[PDB]
């Protein structure tokens, strides 16, 4: 999981790596995402690929 | 094509403990 | 003329409702509400 | 960084967070990204130097 954000020019890049006993879809679990890195780029972004 | 992200996207809003 | 048997029943009833209080917590609502009124009154004061 | 003194009322400034009080060592545990603690009333209660 790679939650992203862009507030106050603080382009945060979260992450979380959790293995589960499922190979079909997202499970009925719950895992918080720690701010692995933070990128103070302060640019305007509106699209990605 | 679509699925249910049940309780996903709950991170730490701050580095405050 | 009943206090032998009926005082035994009185002891049993007061004891069993003492046990019910030991098994009851919703009754403490008044004092928990007052403690929480203090808690939010201090807490709203700090938040101000 | 000049000094660190404990158990006596001083003016502590950690990376920008300012405050007056005594610094007491505690057995609490943080997370690596987490910096300073907090109470149930928006009150600072711990700061990892
Ligand atoms: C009056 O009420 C009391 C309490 O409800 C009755 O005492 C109970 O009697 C039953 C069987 O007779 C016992 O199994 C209970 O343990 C008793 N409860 C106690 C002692 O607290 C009593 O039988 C009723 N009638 C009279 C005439 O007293």
């Amino acid at each position: 999981e790679f939650v992203f954000k862009n507030i106050d020019g603080y382009f945060k890049i979260y992450s979380k790596h959790t293995p589960i006993n499922l190979v079909r879809d997202l499970p009925q679990g719950f895992s918080a995402l720690e701010p692995l890195v933070d990128l103070p780029i302060g640019i305007n972004i509106t699209r990605f690929q | 094509a679509y699925t249910n992200s049940f309780t996903r996207g709950v991170y730490y809003p701050d580095k405050v403990f | 003329e009943n206090q032998k048997l009926i005082a035994n029943q009185f002891n049993s009833a007061i004891g069993k409702i003492q046990d019910s209080l030991s098994s009851t917590a919703s009754a403490l609502g008044k004092l928990q509400n007052v403690v929480n009124q203090n808690a939010q009154a201090l807490n709203t004061l700090v938040k101000q | 960084s000049t000094n660190l003194v404990k158990n006596k009322c001083v003016n502590f400034n950690f990376n920008g967070l300012t405050g007056t009080g005594v610094l007491t060592e505690s057995n609490k545990k943080f997370l690596p990204f987490q910096q300073f603690g907090r109470d149930i009333a928006d009150t600072t209660d711990a700061v990892r130097d």
